[PDB]
């Protein structure tokens, strides 16, 4: 029947690894994924303007480069013949000025291209064979027709995109949206090209994120005058960066569960104290802390005070206070 | 006889001594050194990891068919069993004198044919060479500075000292207790395995590819061989986010990183450790090899600490913990005190009785060479300096004189009669030289003999099997080598040295009380038969004990619970326990310790705690205190509800649980084939043995406490979503388990890799019903669609004991003795429980020892009296003469009974042992009593006898004897219960045992002489009427 | 007498702590994954009124953010010419106001757009060249028509969804079902943006489940005006629904063997006594029992397992069971 007291509460004197919580920058430094593409604001769909059959295509296929004026193929289209007579018609009975110009802008309006309708004025005889070119300069990705076909207008006889200001875009993981949507500068580099390194400084996120992979798209042009950055290769894009001051505290200090994140602070009398905070984002082995310390504050830096298997996290915080 | 051949060798016998005195001087301060004779038994034991699986498919499975592969193992004595969850303890005792590194060689063979009829994933791993009696030194790691944290303890312990100590030899096994294991633990998030599309299953498969080296082989350079080293081990946190888990055709990957947080935690933790109740510690216990020296091991262990004192990391000190040695030192610091009391004790009484410095000086260098012969002779036999090998060159020294004396006195006076026919002042060399041989001639055979006789009558104590055997065994060898030594040493040297170099005021006390003797001297023989048995009645008060209550300096306080508690909670309940035993101010450390240390010797349950007290020097306890009314406050300060709480001696346990199993000095043992039955029956004797006088605690381990949350499987459920039993299990082991999955290599060290869901999904059984599962199917479904979860009661611990299985009651009675309570026990057992079928009762601990000596004392003790039959019968030739002295040894006995009752004793092997000595001793009075009484028949006056008879000659012949009896008397009966008398009082570091078993000697000494100065004679001048 | 009792200096030593009974509601509480997509009422496919052709096609591909405005390109359709020369004839010769709005409805109903029609009576002049703008504020999803090409009727020149107020739809296991009621709390979080407090206009609980996935769907429309929530990221949605009041414990505080559920009561004396109650269910550490107490009764949480243990070996649960 001892009246000998002790206290009930945990208790740990031999020693306890602390340290205290500072304000400063996340620390960032990753290597994103990225790829070489064509430019999509220099594409090109060479259709017919009205159905006919091939006379002749020149020597090209899927993947050949070509430059504007290329010769793509050449087609009968018998659409304008019919007009194109009644044109002539009104210079052989000398019909009035703006009845040609009628007939001559219908005659647009048909389809005729304004470069094969002055060669109807200047020739005075009506056209049936014309040659379709290559409208900018670029890689073909398509080459529907070949000889001996027809061709309608819902056909495609050259799918033509360019490289010069080259695309590249790179797959930044949804994690760190709050970072790179505030980021000053990525740094290109590209396996296929050591040299061809260089500073992006200007680049566009665009407003949908990767479903498969959940990651955001950054979008960069690259001039590409020498044709060295072929759209297909693999590239990289550096982000080197620290994030605005947050309170931070090292990784190992806070004890978080499925759904309960907190930390063991030491008091001013070294008495275990246990307070719950909110997380913002770790990096580099260092949390930062939303909310819940105070700029200074000590805290334990280990979850290793409650045995793994299953130190029950609610129950063992809860031995360390009365 | 050779006492002839001896004066002859007169010379190079002195130099035979002279290098036998230097040369048992040198063998002496080299001998090994311990605190006992090495009690443990011989075992070796099997520990057996099967992951996962409950214990009753561990038992069933590779557990059982071992115990059984085991049992009919050459020279098993028994086997026990152990089926914890995940773990497997085969336990194998050999019968002694079975090699042991027989026994192991054969335990691997079995070993290699059961291998196979086995699951599996299972190794069985065989234990280290020592047991737990090898647990010598212990440590704990404490860095106040907080620099360090217990997992880089743990770490410097695992990596570094537990190798710094290991190389050390004659350990067997350095086992780390307590601390923390860094485990890289990868938290996985239910809801981001569906938001990317990936499978539990693919992320663990894709770990156990992302952590390895490879070998390219080697290449020609320059004429040099290039070898081609592929890195790929996993050595930082990155490495483990950056693990490849899907990718895709744009060469956008998908990592581990995405769908897990890889955070460093604890691991499972096996055992903890608390030190003065004010933190938790990591630390590790010394194990000595089997039969190896526990002191030669320790020093160097100290020593190897001083080296590396300097080379651990500053802010980390080594608290001790544990120090056998101290033990050790206090223990052989007693005896060697003890033999310098009976030497100069019985070296200055010899002087006190012979008047001459050089007659003195005879039976004191009796002593140096009765030493030397005994030292080196135990250096060929094999036997180190323990206290009961010195304990039996401590009993024997009274005897050693005792050859010296009585043939020294033959000759003092048998130099008195040549002076008083022949003149007084001359005398040469040779006529100095004829009187001294003849007194030892006469006394000859006699002594010789009888010497002969002290060391056979006692030999029946080999015979004690086992641990006890092992005890008084080397004290047994002791006194019969010094003894023996003393006897062929004084017909070869003593009576030489001898020729080199107020006893009225007794005799007048004496003879009144002899001459009265002779008043009908039958009636004398009756009344001393008659104080036989009123010196017989103290039998009955007297309490009973295996052996005395040896005490170290330290003790192990276990205190048994419930079977379910929880880790964290007894860790809680061990620290809280601290508090309370260092709230007592003779104690002065506190190691607690939950679980086991990493070691097959340790199989303990976290539910069960053991924890180490030291306590300040004996002489600083408080006024009044002792061991016993300490242990008062203790059991009386720590105690917490739900909670039986066992006080022993620690090396004490350890050899209790290698003979038995059982934690206490008492214990009660109940088997059967149905748990439910042997658990019903240990409770009931749990409840009877509370009620008795004299027990504080009663506590029988259940055998089926265990809490279960068992997720029943539905097959068809599962089969739904296209899942197998194995699929849906994953989540089990893996998701709700924290299942190992691999583990990295850092350097010489190891740390473990795991997976599992934030500890909220698997908080509760309702959790686990709602438990996240992606299906292969990629449909996102709870554990609860394809099973049902329960929760249940079962077997928590499946114990057996010769494959049959057992529960063990653990009874803690200390205010009373053993044998009180474990008969009241017998008793109240036997008639308020009744047993059912297929159970059986018995019980074990220090009493099942008992019994096994017993049974050895009581066939040892006829076998002792026809020895001494033989030995009276050849030196005497006659039958009554044997008869008479046979008879007179019972009065011996009886004095000696007294004593222990005064003194307040029990009855054990050790006392036990002091009464067969004692007897013999008995004996050796008996005899060299008569051959005075005889050989005053072969005088003129008594040869008158024969030829007439006369009522005056046969009385004087008798006080002749009385008279030539009274000197040697007063000099055997002094040097011995003088001598002995040191070596009685209680107070001394394991003096506990040396007592008890010298008083059964001193008090018989007291009236066995007493005694057997008129019985004998007054039954030689009745005996020597009847053949007249 | 049921109960057992126990020196206060070993409880005290024991950090015994107690809990008092009390009767209310229990929130559940759990956690759904969900995602951020394109609010589909803000749904625009731009389509051509009549055949024709493209003339110009502004810097645009599939992927862009477009204002309700933008130019997306430029075609010329000659369809309404025929019946524009005939109403602007008819301005020259001064016809009736009837036979001019005629003209104007059979150019309406015919495809040229109203804003169109008003550039014609404006000008006087044929419509012949037309700029396609994008109907809404949106992302661009699909980009059919690049220059060089014929565009048609069916043919899709953009593709335009709004993500405003954008929808974050989350995903519930069918078994569960129950879970979520109309009185439901809901709160959202995106680990992209860790530093922005959503705010939910309105949920709904879809009428169907995913067979795919065998999921209810809710759906949930999130003010996202600053347009930190883009489509494809991840977004987890946590509920809370309160139940049928219930008395409610601590989860520390109760025992279950898998056969009987019982808690330790604390007497008035301090006589811990045992007893029976029924478990309910439990979430978020403390479970609900539908009898066996009543609101006021102290329950033990800290030490419990001893305390039951000291009140198991007392006999006290074998009399607790025995009595009734
Ligand atoms: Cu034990």
């Amino acid at each position: 029947a001892s009246g000998v007291r002790i206290d009930p509460t945990q208790t740990q004197n031999l020693g306890v690894k602390t340290a205290t919580v500072t304000r400063g920058p996340l620390t960032f430094a990753q290597s994103f994924p990225a790829n070489v593409s064509y430019n999509e604001y220099q594409y090109a769909i060479v259709q017919a303007r009205a159905a006919g059959f091939i006379d002749k295509v020149y020597p090209l296929t899927v993947g050949d480069k070509v430059q504007k004026g290329t010769p793509l193929l050449d087609l009968t289209i018998p659409d304008w013949v019919e007009a194109q007579s009644e044109y002539l018609l009104l210079r052989e009975t000398g019909g009035t000025a703006t009845q040609t110009e009628g007939i001559l802008e219908r005659l647009r309006l048909a389809g005729m291209p304004e470069a094969d309708i002055r060669r109807l004025i200047a020739t005075q005889k009506i056209q049936t064979r014309f040659t379709l070119k290559a409208p900018i300069d670029g890689v073909i990705t398509a080459f529907d027709l070949r000889a001996g076909m027809n061709i309608a207008k819902d056909n495609v006889v050259a799918k033509i995109q360019g490289m010069d200001p080259v695309w590249v875009t790179a797959a930044i993981p949804e994690s760190i949206a709050w970072l790179v949507k505030d980021a000053s500068q990525f740094t290109l580099t590209v396996p296929a090209r050591p040299d061809k390194t260089l500073t992006i400084r200007k680049w566009t996120l665009l407003p949908g994120v990767d479903a498969a992979t959940r990651t955001l798209q950054l979008r960069l042009e690259v001039d590409n005058a020498d044709e060295a950055l072929k759209p297909g290769m693999n590239a990289w894009l550096q982000l080197n960066t620290a994030s605005e001051p947050m309170l931070l505290i090292p990784s190992q200090a806070l004890i978080d569960t499925g759904s309960e994140q907190r930390v063991i602070t030491v008091d001013a009398d070294g008495r275990f104290v246990p307070k719950r905070v909110a997380v913002f984002q770790a990096s580099q082995g260092v949390t930062a802390l939303r909310s819940g310390l105070a700029e200074g504050e000590k805290v334990v830096s280990s979850g290793l005070f409650l045995i793994d298997s299953e130190a029950n996290i609610s129950g063992a915080l809860e031995r360390m206070r009365s | 006889w050779i006492i002839r051949r001896s004066v002859a060798n007169r010379f190079l016998v002195l130099m035979g001594a002279l290098f036998l005195s230097i040369w048992g001087t040198w063998t002496i301060i080299n001998t090994p050194v311990d605190a006992l004779p090495d009690l443990s038994d011989v075992q070796v034991i099997i520990k057996t990891s099967y992951p996962g699986q409950a214990p009753q498919i561990v038992e069933n499975q590779v557990t059982y068919p071992l115990t059984t592969t085991m049992l009919s193992v050459p020279g098993a004595k028994t086997v026990r069993g152990f089926s914890q969850f995940g773990d497997s303890y085969v336990y194998v005792i050999f019968e002694d004198g079975t090699d042991p590194y027989w026994a192991r060689s054969r335990v691997l063979e079995y070993l290699n044919q059961v291998q196979g009829k086995l699951p599996a994933g299972v190794s069985a791993e065989l234990g280290p060479d020592a047991t737990g009696v090898g647990w010598i030194y212990e440590y704990a790691l404490v860095d106040r500075s907080g620099k360090h944290d217990l997992a880089d303890l743990r770490s410097l312990q695992d990596w570094f000292l537990k190798y710094e100590l290991k190389t050390i030899p004659d350990v067997a096994e350095v086992a780390s207790v307590g601390g923390v294991v860094k485990e890289y633990q990868v938290v996985i998030d239910p809801q981001r395995l569906a938001q990317y599309g990936i499978s539990l299953a693919e992320v663990k498969s894709a770990l156990d590819a992302s952590n390895q080296e490879a070998g390219g082989s080697s290449i020609e350079l320059a004429e040099a061989e290039y070898m081609v080293r592929a890195s790929g081990y996993l050595q930082t946190l990155d490495d483990f986010n950056h693990i490849v888990l899907k990718a895709s055709e744009n060469g956008v990957p998908v990592y581990l990183r995405d769908v897990a947080k890889v955070q460093i935690g604890p691991e499972m933790r096996r055992g903890i450790a608390e030190l003065n109740g004010e933190g938790e510690v990591a630390g590790g216990v010394v194990i000595l090899r089997s039969g190896k020296n526990a002191r030669e091991v320790i020093a160097a262990v100290k020593d190897k600490l001083e080296t590396l004192k300097s080379s651990l990391p500053e802010g980390v000190e080594i608290v001790t913990t544990y120090d056998r040695s101290q033990l050790i030192d206090r223990a052989i610091d007693n005896l060697s005190g003890k033999l310098l009391e009976e030497f100069i004790v019985v070296a200055v009484v010899c002087a006190l009785f012979l008047w001459h410095v050089r007659s003195a000086l005879v039976a004191i260098i009796s002593l140096p060479l009765g030493l030397c012969i005994a030292f080196i002779v135990m250096h060929f036999q094999g036997l180190n300096a323990n206290i009961m090998s010195l304990g039996g060159i401590a009993i024997a020294v009274g005897a050693m004189v005792d050859a010296a004396i009585v043939m020294i006195e033959n000759a003092h006076k048998r130099l008195e009669e040549w002076q008083h026919q022949h003149p007084d002042a001359t005398l040469d060399n040779k006529t100095r030289w004829q009187v001294i041989t003849d007194a030892s001639v006469e006394v000859g055979p006699a002594l010789f003999i009888s010497l002969l006789i002290i060391t056979l009558s006692f030999i029946p104590i080999f015979t004690l099997e086992g641990q006890e055997g092992r005890l008084f065994g080397p004290l047994a060898f002791t006194k019969t080598y010094a003894m023996a030594g003393a006897a062929l040493l004084a017909i070869v040297v003593i009576p030489i040295l001898m020729g080199y170099w107020l006893n009225r005021f007794l005799i007048r006390v004496y003879h009144p009380l002899l001459l009265k003797v002779l008043h009908w001297p039958k009636t004398t023989l009756l009344v001393a038969a008659l104080s036989v048995l009123t010196v017989l009645w103290p039998l009955n008060k007297v309490g009973g004990e295996f052996l005395p209550q040896i005490n170290e300096g330290d003790l192990l306080y276990m205190p048994s619970t419930l079977p379910g508690i929880s880790a964290a909670e007894a860790a809680s309940m061990l620290q809280k326990t601290d508090k309370l035993i260092m709230s007592v101010p003779e104690v002065a450390r506190v190691f607690g310790k939950t679980g086991k240390a990493e070691t097959a010797t340790d199989s303990a349950p976290l539910e069960m705690v053991e924890t180490t007290i030291q306590l300040k020097p004996q002489e600083q306890w408080r006024p009044g205190m002792t061991m016993d009314k300490i242990i008062e406050e203790l059991d009386n300060t720590v105690r917490l509800p739900g909670l039986a709480n066992l006080w022993v001696p620690p090396i004490r346990n350890r050899i209790d649980m290698l003979s038995t199993g059982i934690k206490s000095p008492i214990g009660i043992k109940v088997s059967g084939t149905v748990l439910a039955d042997i658990d019903a029956m240990a409770e009931q004797i749990e409840e009877v043995a509370r009620t008795v006088p004299g027990v504080a605690s009663a506590l029988a381990e259940r055998l089926e406490g265990g809490r279960y949350i068992n997720v029943e499987i539905n097959r068809e459920k599962a089969a739904r979503y296209g899942m197998t039993v194995a699929d849906v299990q994953l989540f089990v082991t893996s998701a709700v388990g924290g299942a190992m999955v691999g583990e990295t290599v850092e350097g010489i060290a190891r740390y473990p890799i795991n997976l599992r869901y934030p500890q909220s999904w698997r908080d509760s059984p309702q959790a686990l019903r709602q438990l996240p599962i992606l299906t292969p199917m990629k449909q996102q479904i709870t554990l609860a669609d394809v099973a049902d979860i329960k929760v249940s009661t079962g077997p928590s611990m499946l114990k057996t004991e010769n494959a049959r299985p057992t529960s063990w009651i653990y009874i803690d009675a200390r205010d009373r003795d053993m044998v009180s309570v474990v008969h009241d026990l017998q008793k109240a057992i036997a008639e308020k429980v009744q047993l059912k079928p297929g159970t059986s009762v018995a019980f074990s601990g220090q009493f099942e020892l008992l019994e096994r000596a017993n049974h050895k004392l009581k066939l040892m003790v006829p076998m002792t009296l026809m020895i001494i039959f033989v030995l009276l019968y050849l030196a005497f030739r006659r039958v009554g003469e044997a008869l008479l002295i046979i008879s007179s040894v019972p009065f011996a006995l009886v004095g000696g009974i007294w004593l222990l009752w005064w003194m307040g004793f029990h009855l054990s092997v050790a006392t036990g042992t002091g009464f067969i000595a004692l007897a013999g001793v008995a004996a050796e009075f008996g005899v060299v009593m008569l051959m005075y009484l005889r050989h005053a028949i072969e005088a003129v006056p008594s040869l008158n006898n024969p030829q007439t008879f006369s009522e005056q000659k046969l009385d004087e012949a008798l006080y002749h004897g009385a008279v030539l009896r009274v000197r040697p008397k007063a000099m055997t009966v002094a040097v011995i219960i003088a001598g002995l008398l040191p070596i009685l009082w209680g107070t001394g570091a394991g003096s506990e045992v040396m007592s008890r078993i010298a008083a059964p000697m001193i008090g018989g000494m007291i009236t066995a002489p007493l005694l057997s100065l008129f019985i004998i004679p007054a039954a030689y001048k009745l005996m020597w009427l009847h053949r007249h």
